[PDB]
């Protein structure tokens, strides 16, 4: 899954 | 014009459909094309969004504060509620390949 900061 | 179809949940909402009907589903649609389901990652949902021509898979979280990307945004008591707070925001605060917001739900 995309990476989310 | 409104209100905007994502107030009707059954727009997006796609349940407990997996990562490979959602890109069946998406396919060929335009950018910010949108639906949330269920993950293969227990316990989480799933957005699943068209950017670029391409779709991408982005988990959402569930806390005892709310539904989120990411803390410290798990603010939203619905899902429905997040869906509405990123059809206005772009998801690129969270991750700048992402420029989009969720401005189409997959069957409006």
């Amino acid at each position: 899954y995309v990476p989310m900061l | 014009g409104s209100p905007i179809p994502h107030h009707d949940e059954k727009t997006w909402n796609v349940g407990s459909s997996n990562r490979n009907k959602a890109e069946n589903l998406l396919r060929g649609k335009r950018d910010g094309t949108f639906l949330v389901r269920e993950s293969s990652k227990q316990g989480c949902y799933a957005c699943s969004v068209v950017v670029d021509g391409e779709v991408k898979h982005c988990v959402i979280n569930k806390t005892a504060t709310g539904y989120g990307f990411a803390e410290p945004y798990n603010l939203y008591s619905s899902l429905k509620e997040l869906v509405l707070h990123y059809q206005h925001t772009s998801l690129v605060q969270h991750n700048d390949s992402l420029n989009v917001t969720l401005a189409y739900p997959v069957y409006a």
